[PDB]
């Protein structure tokens, strides 16, 4: 994705939308890269598992190739620094971005009509929360104990 | 609902008192209670689909009723004569629903112009549904002209008027899934609710 | 049921507007919110399922009328109709009769009388078990001649071990209409009147 | 009146604390947490009434469902007869066998009322389940069998070991009887039987 | 059932293994959790059992579709057949059409067009109420001439004080069989194709 | 009595310094009643499922007298005993899972000799039912008997696996080792789900 600087951001949100000028954006006018311009006379749009975005024009029975939508792969996924919107910008620990066609070079495929759900299991988070809350309780108890120690020491 | 109850669980976790934190012996209780409401929501919607499927089933299986003739609410009775020689005058049977039994039941049959052509006394009719077949003859005993006639049924018990609703016989042509469903399209009369349909002949 | 979610807020809004700053009430959200609100949501949404199932029952009760028209059921009674067909030489046929027995009987006898009341036929059907049994009278009187066309009374006496058992006579009844009473869907037998599904011992 | 058993239990133990001030002012809402408890059962038990009404509708629909057809029921009786038309060919009610094991050597022996075998039918290999065949109504010599009834015995064997065989016979359904247990298929000569015991509905 | 029970069992061992040794949890609530989980597990299998009931009802509906085989139904579509029988003097009859309206409309215009696209006639009877309203067109030109036998399509536009309404066109479609396809058991309409039973609005 | 051994064992470590309140015990019993009611409904719902199965089995009796579309290549041709009867052939079908545009039905007599060639054309994914006119390649009336049909479906020059289908009159409903089965007589015994189409 192109930020207003001319830099690069990267998002796993493919709920793409059409602006007034036809460029493909993602929830914020983020003009995707490389530049992709949906035609005005679009009837239906398709995006294969190799990322070619092609549209149905009126009258013509052919999906003209309007753009190509390749992915970007980093050697360290964890290193990314989020800036909100589920966007991540390149950083020194993430590694240089490798821009490549979907399906190849270790990348994935592009599925139309799907949204990827968050990888958060409620049960795991709740058991984690129980553990953490007990630890929090014990730590506040320790703080209060030191408080009592000091205030008695001064009562001396 | 399930989402809106998680926020009230997320709010407490991120707003619990820092130096006096809440007890930890409710998280699985509350979630199970939250999961109870979510389970009923899945139940509640699925029952509605069952209701729709039952409505569709009632709409179907009614080709026999379409082929047959039924009596529907209304004051209309059709009288006709066959094209064959010596044909007996035919008259659409009617009926009346009585919430309470009545001792004096009067059926006034009038032409389309409103003039009373026939007056009949039925007598005692108990609570329920009663059916009758008009002879197609007016008061003087002559056969009425072929056409539509209006029937007014008055049922009273000991001088106290009771609800008497005359019924109309018509031929069924189709079964309609309208705004609610189960409508009995008959043609000139229109659509009729299957529940309000009286009997099938 | 909907008053729970409205009497809950009135009490709640009271405690929120009447907190003591030195002793603020953190039990407003300790359990009061997630436990009781959902417990209200448990019952308030059980109103709909009861309502939804009631609507489904209302739809289903009309399926009885949606189904076919009865061609003649077997009901309790003693009347048997007999007659001759329009064609010449037709064998006289009678509407079927039957017996309902709570327990099997070691003797079963049938007495058929005309409208005058005099016995016109004595029949030994045989041995029957506990339940509903249906047979058809041949239309022949004691001497074997053709019985007059009309109505006849059938009385079935069945006993086991010399003790008379509860034998319920049953008669054929032709169904002609699908009525809807104040209780539900009912069958109409015409001359016999209206009958209920539960009391129909058999359908022919 | 269960509400008064607890609503007045609350306000007989709260209409005293306010005098003596052991005030919490915050457990007071346990009234609602208990009314929703008593009502939360008041709708489940009454739901059992509606579901029982649905069950009753199910039996009513089963009773309304009526067909005039034939069924395959256990028995050895095979009927044979001729129509009123001249030159009619004798037809016999179909018979059959239910085997819970596959059988390779199956013989159908048909005996008359006199006890002598009139016709022997060689069936052959049979898979697991219910098989229904029709007797041609002809004796071993090929002559037309006399009108009446015959006894069928089906012997089934797999690998030289005779298997238990259930003889079957055709029966015209004559009605549905509402007995002490429910709907029974009153077949007339065969009697009444349940839907499950019918090997095949023809 | 065990899909949630196994997941809810991790919450028991998380609460048992993570209780404050100074202020442990009373076992009074422990049976409440087990009762609450059983409540949750009971509801979960209720949904599973009920879905099977929905599938069985769908299969029974597909089987019942064989009752009206050879007849025709009105399903979402625009294809119209106009023609006459082999008997002389038959008036050109148009297959029944219909409109389904989500909201009642005071001004509904139904224009019929032939294969060539020529407008044959527009109907102005008045308003058409919400639900499914079906009609049998007389098969006549705008000037009273019998329409040529062939294919027709109706465009139905509803207006509510200048504001349009979205409507569902329906056409009579004779069913020649009931075909089990990839999704479910559809009704083969012949020329119109195959359609499921749930979109059937009216039959003839 | 699941939540009763738990309930009786709960009243042992009862801790009189903080015991079961009346509110908790009443709630605990009532919450148990909630579980019991749901399970009672769950067992009840199974009975309704069985009743629905019986109802659909009773509805399936209309299939008797009607023919199903079943996998096979056999088409029966016959002429009525009445004078002037035109020989008629049992309808057949094709089952496909891929879009096809070029479908050929080669119909051969009982001897295997190709008697008819039919070009069906484009077919979508699913079950398609057709009827042989009873005319062989030269247009003469085919003799009554059994015919073997080979259906070849192709799209864009590559052939697709085509499943031929055939008419089979349903003769009865059998209570087999699994449940309701359709005994078709000559074709044999079949189930409900495999039925391509009812005619």
């Amino acid at each position: 994705v192109m930020l207003p600087d001319g830099t690069s951001a990267y998002t796993r949100d493919g709920s793409f939308q059409v602006d007034q000028n036809g460029q493909l954006v993602t929830a914020g006018g983020f003009q995707v890269q490389p530049a992709i311009t949906i035609p005005a006379n679009a009837l239906s749009i398709t995006i294969g598992r190799d990322g070619v975005v092609s549209v149905t024009q009126q009258g013509q029975a052919a999906p003209v190739q309007v753009g190509q939508l390749n992915l970007t792969t980093f050697m360290n996924d964890t290193g990314l620094e989020s800036i909100g919107e589920n966007l991540y910008i390149e950083t020194q620990s993430s590694g240089a971005p490798n821009e490549s066609t979907p399906g190849l070079n270790g990348a994935g495929l592009l599925y139309q009509g799907y949204v990827e759900t968050s990888n958060v299991n409620v049960a795991e988070e709740l058991v984690n929360m129980i553990q953490v809350q007990r630890a929090y309780e014990i730590n506040s108890k320790a703080v209060s104990t030191t408080d009592q120690m000091l205030q008695k020491l001064t009562q001396l | 609902l399930q989402s809106s109850f998680l926020t009230l669980l997320v709010a407490q976790l991120k707003n619990q008192d820092p130096t006096n934190p809440l007890q930890n012996n409710e998280l699985t209780t509350q979630l199970a209670q939250i999961s109870t409401v979510s389970g009923i929501e899945k139940l509640n919607t699925t029952l509605g689909a069952i209701s729709g499927q039952i409505d569709n089933s009632q709409s179907l299986q009614a080709t026999t009723l379409i082929g047959h003739g039924v009596m529907v609410p209304g004051t209309t009775i059709l009288a006709g004569k066959g094209a064959e020689e010596g044909a007996v005058t035919s008259t659409t049977p009617f009926g009346v629903e009585l919430q309470q039994p009545a001792d004096k039941v009067t059926a006034t049959i009038t032409d389309k112009d409103g003039r009373v052509v026939r007056t009949l006394e039925i007598g005692e009719l108990r609570a329920g549904v009663h059916t009758f077949t008009w002879d197609g003859k007016q008061t003087d005993g002559t056969t009425v002209p072929n056409g539509s006639y209006n029937i007014a049924i008055t049922a009273s018990n000991g001088g106290t008027q009771l609800v008497a609703q005359p019924l109309q016989f018509a031929l069924v042509q189709g079964v309609t899934k309208g705004s609610n469903g189960n409508l009995l399209d008959l043609g000139t009369y229109g659509t009729t609710t299957l529940d309000e349909v009286r009997q099938i002949i």
